[PDB]
DNA sequence: TCTGACGCGGC
DNA sequence: GCCGCGTCAGA
């Protein structure tokens, strides 16, 4: 009894599969069909309207697949071979001989489209993994071996796509997407990545950082109580301290995940991006980010009050250890004020886009050139230090 | 900023204390001496000169006492009342500040 | 008169 | 109006409540006049209550 | 260890000794209901309160009071399930003694006559049962307590948004329990305002002049005199030092001849101690200075006795000079200084309209009742009553200690109304907050939110049905001759009891129970609403309220509360909060004295709390209470810090304290993110009771107080042992330690089986003791819904594994193992109730039988011959559960229609049908067939055969009692008869009647003997008039509904089983919608084989830091491994001391640990049935915030041979090669929600339709189609797709006409559609026409 | 609107990118009107009703 | 039709709030008919007006 | 509530 | 001519 929605639609919905409902209408006349088929099918919108950007990129056990896949580990099983293609790739991973993380070398065939749209090929040794190169028999043609050939996060994996529809077309890209959503899910499941306790690594530092920062703040505290230094004063060097403190334990907690895995090459050892799965969740874009994962095995840094002001005393706590119940009971705030933030800014947006819908609606495109000379000198944008927005996106 | 933000852009909302503008081009000068306003008087060095407007006296004139001033200028300082860019600058004027 | 449109008032007065 | 009266009596004095033969009973009525009457008055409720 | 815990002792992990257990849970409802309804020897709140309150009655001086003596609750008519059986409020009658004196009328007060009235009856009021919900209609409800703002006084600031100046306009409110509010306020020119309740605005000192206080009192009141001379030079002025502070001087301000202070300077301390010094107080003073001055009094030409200058003026050097030559020495100015003292006051008096008395009243008068002419007594009476009336104004006890509170005052209790100090007081308070000296109020502080619980507004609502009944008592007091009228006429029971069955039925409060689970209930009855009458609204309020306030904690729970538009407005009480007297919530602390903890609890309102520094829970402490650390964590002021050793007054009373008990049922909870354990809760608390309930592997030691407190478990009353246990009752041979001197007896214990909740589930009790085994006092007997051994059990164990499985948890949604349906474990029972009633018609009545036309007997085989369907039928969609025909004429059917009826000879019969049938997709058992019939009707064969099983039924379950009970009896009876002589034959042989006259030794023998001859007598009487009684019961007819002959109601029983769809969740707000029901040779297994039965996503765990279910998971594999080690060691049948030395290492196994295991349980009985008990895995123990570390877990793998790691390698099921990574698996408590997705898939094609619109809508099982609202409609254009959207808005909602083209199109295989014109478009032209506007289509 | 139902969601994802998993009983009751008439269509009914 | 006063089971009849506007209408205007025939005081006229 | 707009009025 | 105030619509 239960709709069955393809996953790669999810995120145009604003979908989840956490108890939410979807309506089904049958369109009756045979122009219903046709329009549905024509202007409404799934296959039609994969670009947004808002933004040219596709609205089809794959999510987060996808992305996770290919990204895991499609890395590289340091001294693998199967390391420096010199394979005949990609299907030999497939066939050493699945036959358990090579790892799918083996820094190999593969005799690619790249077709790129160089005459009056004519496919060319090229053949080459390139310099890849495993994984790469069984990933490669998904691509269709007119695409470069380089669009794999890196390690493939959640931002790569969009481009990929938005670069196949603008050289190839509709149907290619949207039999990619299906190819890519499927190998996504094989090789997620295949990876058994999973989350451990043990997964949230806190530095070893960390003890030792929070003791300074209360040291400091001690004597901040006594140079107020003789009054070398105005309350106003103290109380905001307290917070920059803190500030201090919790930057450093990001920096630590950051450089224990990021790379902790040094292992042996096949000589002495060496050191390598990491594969602490919740690093992987994190650094592919499937989930979480260094906000999220820093309140896991950091700490979750300084509290606002109702009032907006800011607490002296950080939560020093992460959640892979246990807050104490004032720590808990000041986190509660903020997570209330967001609650009811969110509520309330539903209601709020809906009556926006109400009335933009309405001054609006009547708005349409009627002649093909008013053939005339009025225009604006657009720029890019820039404020201060830097640009904002480039040319390019703003023509 | 935020949600409100776009809805007073949206809503063309007047600032609470807009940035005065200049109207018309030409030398300023003061005049009538704060019957809780003081005057001051964008003289057109060739048009139509006696153009006047009654300002109070909180706003700090970026223009001098006697000073050779564009239309669609800054006077006073603070939000743009969007209504004003689109009488003076024009029309892409407001369309670029939206 | 208080501007009044209660007709009870009206009435009563 | 009569049966009404003739109910807070009975309500009151016999302390529950009038069954509709205690009614007839205190009335003359045949007992089902009692019932026909006892249809009647329920009045319409309005098309807007919020459910 | 009682027994009841040697049968499964949970190993508590959490280290902090526990010193005060949890209250009871429900105590706010009971105890709120208790202070309602019962003899309150005085005028306590309560019932007798409101009497007292309203009465006597004392006609309009006609010399005949009505006064009121006592009342008294009568006995409930039906029993509690009496009326949910039969739908009706389960209330008891209101009996009150009531007396009318007549005066002796043509001489002094005297009494002539009295009619005492026999006990005028003056309506029900409905009880509350054993766990404080209501049974209204026979749907048990609930009254949410309410927080609402305090009466009293409170000073607000109104900032920054006023004048765009900034500005604070401070104002203060006076709100009362009952009656009118009262506001002052400040303006941007500070004149000071008044306002009654919401009307136009007045300046304050209207009300000031109203309470008859001149504008010489009025300045006399609000400031201090400055006092000039004339010395007989120049205008001196007495001056004292202090009022000089910041100041620029006028003059040179000499004293003595020698200058202190220097015209133009700003003073100094120095130079007040100068003045202190001198003792100035005398100075010359320039007429200028005395300039800018106001006068404060009134001064007259006493050289000829006119006026001079009126009071409140502002001097002049010609009024100086005036009042210098008439001969006024001494001049009275006000003291106005705008650093401190504003000129508020003058200012708005000046403002002030008006002058005296009688204008102000006018002017009051005029802007409450505007348009009427001001009569002087009728504004004299308003004002009167406005605020000084008895009768129609109430602070309250707590609102005038409140009130006290705000003005520092000393005394507590006052009088209800205000008076003149009052008001001048919060006058000058708001003055005062004006000048600075003093703070504004938050309106959030808990100090300042008061509970009202059930009694406290059930008391009110009954208090308004008397004033009413008083309007008409006094009202036929004033009018007839009274000698004949006894003091029950004048009294009408349909008022009060109207007011009352309003509140109780159809009240923002009153609420139908949330009934899924034992937590739901005894959740739902600890809600504190925010809304209803006199509190905010869902849309009103308002950012601001929502946010939880240092206050509420230990008294609210900061993270339960719903998630929508209500968030913040919910707050369910915590768990150790109380009520105080007034209502403000208060929570316990433990007392410090020097520095050793003691154990006196105080308990602590929020203004006390306030004051002192009150230590965590978790402060480590040394046996002697000593704070073992230097400087401990405290919150002191509203604010955390560290604090000396020797500084804290209270510590917290324990770590729970801050949290509800929905929150403190999750374990692990300060390992998730506040707004996952916000979801957990809420979704925790709608848990849907499974088919057999097992417990929580990892729970948090809470579940047994909610599983008991909440009424749905049997809890022994009195210790003894098993009698006779059965799958419907329980029969306990109390101790006798525990028995009363007569009536020996026994206890019975009958348990509800298979009923209907209110959420269509089904409640129902099992027996968890066996027969002989010993129980104890406020132990656990029958476990009911969702509970197993005494302990709260939601969900069920999971063995549960992290990985991304081919998409399936693609999102939230989880991938279940088919060994998890297979084994029926979130297959959950649901009772749907139907009712199929039989009306009388105008055109005939209708009828039940069988007799229903063209259905085969295909769909009459399950109905009996009495047109009721079989109890045990298994039916489905569409089948006849109740065959009902009603009369039916008028055909006139169409000209073809009736050459069929001729060629085919059918009688077109003229009953048309209109049974009851099942709704389709619902398949289940009939379990049971209610019948109830007007009285009158002749009863139908299954009415009577249901009468004739329900009245064997009652014989026997009478018969029962006696029998057993005096089987009961009768052992005692012999036992004491083996006393007065141990006679064996000739005392046994005898029937056991023959000692009613026989003769014993004068010892309790023969006592006891005749006893029981009372018992024989009396109850053979009771036994003969209550059968008749409940015979009576069951024969007689029902009060049904007026026009419906007779109702027949049958319930059936689904079984619904687990499906893709459903909605299930842990219990860390890790939602989730099954997706795959796999087969088990497709789950991930590890090298023993054993498949996993969830494969939940990983990727949930990262966004939403909920990592309290990833610290459960591995809790729990921890625990189901030393049940797997118990279980082999059971399998082997290894010995007892085996079991014994393991199950002991593995309740120790920790540091500083509480669960102190007694270690002396019977060497082998015991011991063996624990070990049977904990073979499915060791229940742990994780209380809230003491959780168990993460070391302990990994010591708990140890002891169980298992990955420390808790992650273990898995092999994948369908192809057999192993998961690299190890994943982590383990066992999640999983809940089953009832958001059940056969209970939201609806569709139509076509259907009815709505009335006046004619646009779909159902609710019979074809429902309306989905809403196309707006947001739709512009999707559709934002598409170019028009025919699309014309199809939708015209034939498959409105064209009344164009959809039945377009159906007769489909099925005839051409797909077109005729636009036509929408309905709803006539509707609106209609509409726009009937009002004065010609509005129409044109060509 | 008619011809219209609800349910919830879930995953599925062998599906291709134009497909929707359609519950059996929803779509039977969905098209109706549809299958009526194929069904007169085909004589394997003889009338609409 | 669009006011409509169409009956519930077991004589509860719903009606639309326009149904007693509507009539309140029209017996003020009956009565200020019958009071303009009774040629009534002044008054009594202009209240009911 | 509250925010904004705005007749409408007082200064 | 310019500021304060009441009134209504809208979430
Ligand atoms: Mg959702």
């Amino acid at each position: 009894k239960a709709i069955q929605l393809h996953p790669l639609v999810c995120a145009a919905y604003n979908a989840d599969f956490d108890g939410d409902q979807m309506a089904v209408h049958v369109p009756l006349t045979l122009e219903a069909q046709l329009e549905a088929r024509a202007l409404m099918m799934s296959t039609n919108n994969i670009l947004s309207p808002a933004n040219g950007e596709p609205i089809i990129v794959p999510s987060q056990d996808v992305v996770l697949g290919l990204y895991y896949m499609t890395r590289d580990c340091v001294n693998a099983k199967g390391e420096g071979m010199v394979l005949t293609g990609p299907k030999e790739a497939e066939r050493l991973y699945r036959s358990g001989l090579a790892s799918l993380h083996a820094r190999v070398k593969v005799r690619i065939t790249e077709y790129e489209k160089d005459a009056n749209g004519e496919l060319v090929a090229k053949t080459s040794l390139k310099d890849t993994t495993v994984g790469r190169a069984i990933l490669w028999m998904i691509v269709p043609k007119g695409l470069p071996y380089s669009i794999v050939n890196q390690a493939l996060g959640k931002k790569a994996i969009s481009k990929m796509l938005n670069t196949c529809y603008r050289i190839l077309g509709l149907k290619p890209t949207v039999i990619f997407a299906d190819q890519i959503m499927y190998t996504g899910f094989a090789y997620a499941a295949r990876s058994g990545a999973s989350v451990g306790i043990d997964d949230m690594v806190i530095p070893e530092k960390k003890h030792e950082i929070i003791s300074e920062a209360e040291a400091e703040v001690a004597e901040i505290q006594e140079q107020f109580q003789s009054g070398l230094v105005t309350a106003g004063e103290r109380y905001n060097k307290v917070i920059d301290i803190w500030a201090a403190a919790n930057d450093r334990v990001s920096k630590a907690m950051m450089d224990n995940l990021q790379t902790e895995t040094v292992i042996n090459r096949d000589g002495q050892e060496e050191k390598q991006v990491s594969f602490n799965s919740i690093y992987m969740m994190a650094d592919s874009g499937a989930r979480g980010s260094a906000a999220q994962i820093r309140q896991l095995a950091g700490m979750r840094g300084l509290m606002a009050k109702p009032d907006g002001s800011i607490i002296e005393t950080p939560i020093t706590a992460n959640f892979r250890e246990g807050l104490n119940v004032l720590q808990y009971f000041i986190s509660t705030h903020g997570a209330r004020k967001g609650l009811a933030d969110t509520a309330l800014k539903t209601a709020n947006s809906g009556y926006l886009t109400r009335r933009l819908v309405d001054v609006a609606q009547d708005l349409v495109v009627t002649e093909d050139d008013c053939g005339t000379h009025e225009g604006i000198m657009m720029t890019p944008v820039i404020e201060g230090g830097d640009v904002k927005e480039p040319l390019r996106d703003r023509v | 900023g935020g949600l409100p933000r776009v809805a007073d852009l949206f809503e063309a909302r007047r600032p609470k204390e807009p940035a005065i503008l200049a109207e018309i081009s030409g030398i300023v000068s003061f005049g009538k001496e704060t019957k809780g306003k003081r005057r001051l008087v964008i003289t057109p060095v060739d048009g139509s000169d006696p153009y006047e407007e009654m300002i109070p006296k909180w706003r700090q004139l970026n223009v001098f006492e006697g000073e050779r001033v564009e239309r669609g200028d800054v006077i006073s300082d603070g939000p743009e009342a969007p209504h004003d860019i689109l009488r003076l600058r024009g029309v892409h004027a407001v369309t670029r500040y939206i | 008169i208080g501007r009044t449109t209660d007709p009870v008032r009206m009435y009563m007065r | 109006n009569k049966l009404n009266r003739i109910s807070r009596q009975m309500l009151q004095e016999m302390g529950r409540e009038p069954t509709p033969e205690e009614l007839a009973e205190r009335m003359l009525m045949p007992e089902d006049k009692i019932r026909k009457v006892l249809k009647i008055a329920k009045e319409p409720i309005s098309m807007e209550t919020p459910i | 260890y009682s027994y009841t815990e040697k049968k499964r002792i949970r190993k508590d992990f959490g280290k902090r000794p526990q010193v005060l257990d949890v209250p009871y849970l429900l105590s706010i409802q009971l105890d709120s209901f208790q202070k309602f309804i019962e003899q309150d020897p005085e005028g306590q709140y309560g019932l007798e309160a409101a009497f007292r309150s309203v009465f006597p009655i004392q006609s309009y001086s006609g010399n005949s009071e009505l006064q009121y003596v006592s009342y008294r609750l009568g006995e409930p008519v039906f029993d509690v399930q009496e009326c949910q059986i039969r739908g009706v409020t389960y209330s008891a009658p209101l009996r009150v003694k009531l007396r009318l004196v007549i005066y002796e009328r043509e001489a002094p007060e005297g009494t002539v006559k009295d009619i005492k009235e026999q006990e005028v009856y003056m309506g029900e009021i409905p009880l509350m049962t054993d766990n404080g919900t209501f049974v209204i209609n026979g749907t048990e409800r609930v009254i949410v307590s309410q927080l609402h703002r305090s009466p009293g006084v409170f000073f607000d600031s109104d900032k920054g948004k006023t004048h765009s100046s900034g500005k604070v306009l401070y104002n203060a409110r006076i709100i009362p329990y009952r009656g009118s509010w009262l506001d002052f306020e400040f303006d941007p020119k500070d004149n000071l305002f008044v306002r009654i309740d919401r009307r136009r605005k007045l300046p304050a000192t209207i009300i000031l002049r109203a309470l008859n206080y001149t504008t010489e009192q009025i300045l006399d009141l609000f400031f201090e005199k400055v006092i000039f001379e004339i010395r007989d030079n120049k205008l001196q002025m007495e001056l004292v030092p202090e009022r000089l502070r910041g100041e620029t001087a006028s003059f040179d301000i000499e004293a003595n001849g020698k200058v202190y202070v220097e015209k133009g300077r700003r003073i100094t301390a120095r130079h007040i101690r100068q003045l202190e010094k001198d003792d100035v107080k005398l100075i010359e003073v320039p007429v200028e200075y005395i300039a800018g001055k106001v006068v404060a009094k009134d001064y007259i030409d006493e050289s000829t006795g006119e006026l001079i200058c009126a009071a409140n003026m502002e001097l002049s050097l010609d009024l100086l000079a005036k009042l210098s030559q008439s001969g006024h020495k001494r001049i009275e100015t006000l003291f106005t200084n705008d650093l401190d003292h504003g000129p508020y006051i003058s200012e708005t008096l000046r403002v002030d309209p008006t002058n005296d008395r009688l204008s102000a009243l006018v002017e009051i008068y005029r802007m409450m009742r505007p348009g009427e002419p001001p009569t002087r007594e009728a504004a004299e009476s308003l004002f009167e009553n406005l605020f000084f009336s008895e009768d129609r104004y109430d602070l309250s006890a707590v609102g005038r200690m409140k009130f006290n509170r705000s003005l520092l005052r000393e005394e507590i209790e006052g009088s209800g109304i205000l008076s003149k100090d009052d008001i001048i007081d919060v006058m000058k308070k708001l003055i005062d907050i004006r000048n600075g000296k003093g703070e504004v109020d938050d309106i959030d502080h808990l100090g300042n939110r008061r509970i009202r619980s059930v009694g406290e507004m059930a008391e009110n609502q009954f208090r308004v049905g008397l004033v009413r009944v008083e309007r008409a008592v006094k009202e036929r007091l004033s009018l007839g001759d009274l000698d004949t009228l006894m003091p029950q006429d004048m009294i009408n029971a349909k008022p009060i009891s109207a007011a009352v069955k309003e509140f109780f039925g159809s009240s923002q409060l009153s609420q139908f129970m949330d009934q899924n689970n034992p937590l739901s209930e005894i959740t739902h009855k600890r809600r504190i609403s925010a809304l209803g009458p006199g509190g905010l609204t869902r849309e009103r309020a308002g950012f601001e309220v929502r946010d939880v306030h240092p206050t509420h904690y230990g008294r609210v729970c900061p993270i339960e509360t719903p998630e929508g538009p209500n968030i913040g407005l919910i707050n369910s009480l915590s768990v150790y909060a109380q009520t105080n007297e007034y209502g403000f919530l208060e929570t316990p602390y433990r007392k410090v004295t020097d520095g050793v903890v003691t154990d006196e609890i105080h308990y602590l309102s929020a203004i006390e709390e306030g004051n002192y520094v009150i230590a965590q829970a978790n402060s480590n402490l040394d046996e002697e209470g000593h704070f073992v650390e230097d400087l401990v964590t405290c919150r002191s002021k509203g604010e955390s810090s560290l604090f000396s050793r020797d500084q804290v007054d209270y510590m917290d009373v324990s770590t729970q304290q801050v949290v509800s008990v929905g929150a403190s049922l999750i374990p692990f909870l300060e390992h998730d993110d506040a707004n996952r354990a916000l979801m957990g809760a809420n979704m925790q608390r709608q848990a849907v009771p499974t088919l057999r309930a097992d417990k929580p592997l990892v729970g948090t030691g809470m579940e047994r107080a909610v599983a008991v407190d909440s009424g749905v478990t049997a809890v022994a009353k009195r210790g003894g042992v098993v009698q006779y246990v059965d799958a419907s009752r329980i029969v306990i041979k109390v101790n006798e330690d525990e028995m009363y001197p007569g009536e020996a007896g026994i206890d019975i214990y009958n348990l509800t089986k298979y009923t209907r909740s209110n959420q269509n589930t089904c409640i129902n009790q099992m027996p968890c003791v066996s027969l002989g085994e010993p129980v104890e006092r406020g132990d656990v007997l029958a476990d009911g819904p969702s509970t197993d051994l005494g302990e709260l059990a939601l969900g069920q164990n999971m063995r549960v594994a992290f990985m991304p499985w081919n998409g399936y948890n693609f999102e939230d949604s989880i991938l279940v193992s088919e060994r998890v349906v297979q084994e029926d474990r979130f297959t959950t029972i649901h009772i749907q109730e139907l009712a199929c009633v039989s009306r009388d018609t105008k055109l005939g009545p209708e009828e039940i039988t069988a007799d229903i036309p063209n259905v085969g007997e295909a769909a009459l085989s399950k109905l009996d011959e009495s047109g009721i369907v079989y109890i045990g039928a298994e039916v489905t969609g569409g089948d006849i559960l109740v065959g009902k025909v009603t009369p039916k004429g008028e055909t006139q059917l169409t000209p073809e229609e009736k050459l069929l009826r001729a060629i085919f000879g059918e009688k077109a019969s003229d009953v048309k049908d209109s049974s009851l049938r099942v709704p389709n997709g619902v398949s289940g058992t009939v379990i049971d067939v209610q019948v109830f019939t007007r009285d009158g009707v002749e009863k139908d064969k299954r009415a009577l055969e249901i009468e004739e099983m329900q009245l064997k039924q009652a014989k026997k379950d009478l018969s029962e009692e006696l029998q057993i009970l005096e089987a009961g009896l009768f052992s005692r009876i012999r036992a004491v008869l083996v006393a007065g002589g141990v006679e064996a034959e000739k005392l046994d042989k005898l029937p056991r009647d023959r000692w009613l006259e026989l003769g014993l030794t004068d010892e309790e023998k023969q006592n006891q003997l005749e006893q029981l001859a009372e018992q024989y007598d009396e109850l053979k009487h009771e036994f003969e008039k209550k059968l008749e009684a409940k015979r009576r019961k069951i024969t007689q007819g029902d009060d049904l509904a007026p026009g419906v002959l007779k109702i027949v109601k049958v319930y059936l029983a689904v079984k619904r089983r687990i499906q893709p769809g459903d909605k299930m969740a842990g219990r860390h707000g890790n939602k989730g919608v099954i997706s795959k029901i796999n087969p088990i040779e497709d789950m991930p297994y590890d090298e023993n084989g054993t498949p996993v039965d969830i494969v939940l996503n990983p990727l949930g765990v990262p966004s939403r830091m909920n990592i309290g279910q990833i610290l459960e998971t591995h809790l729990g594999m921890a625990a189901k491994g030393i049940g797997d080690k118990i279980n082999a060691m059971l399998k082997q049948q290894q010995e007892v001391a085996k079991l014994r030395e393991f199950i002991q290492r593995a309740y120790d196994l920790g540091a500083d640990v509480r669960q102190k295991v007694d270690l002396s349980t019977f060497s082998d009985e015991e011991v063996m049935r624990l070990a049977e008990n904990l073979r499915k895995g060791m229940p742990i123990a994780t209380p809230v915030f003491d959780g168990a570390k993460e070391a302990e877990i990994k010591e708990l793998l140890k002891l169980g041979d298992l990955p420390t790691s808790g992650q273990i390698r898995l092999y994948d099921g369908r192809t057999g090669e192993q998961f690299e990574r190890p994943v982590t698996v383990g066992y999640m408590y999983m809940l089953k929600l009832n958001h059940l997705v056969d209970d939201k898939m609806h569709a139509r094609s076509t259907g009815s339709y709505s009335l006046v619109t004619q646009q779909p809508l159902g609710g019979k099982a074809q429902f309306g189609g989905q809403r196309f609202g707006e947001m739709e409609v512009w999707a559709l254009e934002a598409y170019g797709a028009a025919y699309t959207l014309q199809e939708m808005l015209t034939v498959k909602s409105d064209d009344v006409n164009g959809r039945t083209k377009m159906y007769k199109n489909i099925v005839d295989g051409n797909h077109q559609m005729e636009p036509g014109m929408p309905e709803s478009f006539n509707v609106l032209l209609k509409e726009i026409r009937s009002l004065g506007i010609n509005i129409e289509l044109e060509d | 609107v008619d011809y219209s139902g609800r349910s919830v969601i879930t995953v599925g994802p062998y599906l291709r990118l134009h497909q929707c998993g359609l519950p059996k009983k929803m779509a039977l009751e969905l098209f109706k009107p549809f299958i009526y008439g194929k069904l007169e269509l085909r004589g394997l009914a003889t009338t609409i009703k | 039709d669009l006011r409509p006063l169409v009956p519930l089971d077991g004589g509860r009849f719903a009606t639309s709030d326009l149904n007693d506007l509507y009539r309140r209408v029209i017996n003020r205007n009956n009565r200020l008919k019958r009071l303009l025939d009774l040629a009534a005081p002044d008054i009594i006229v202009r209240n009911e007006k």
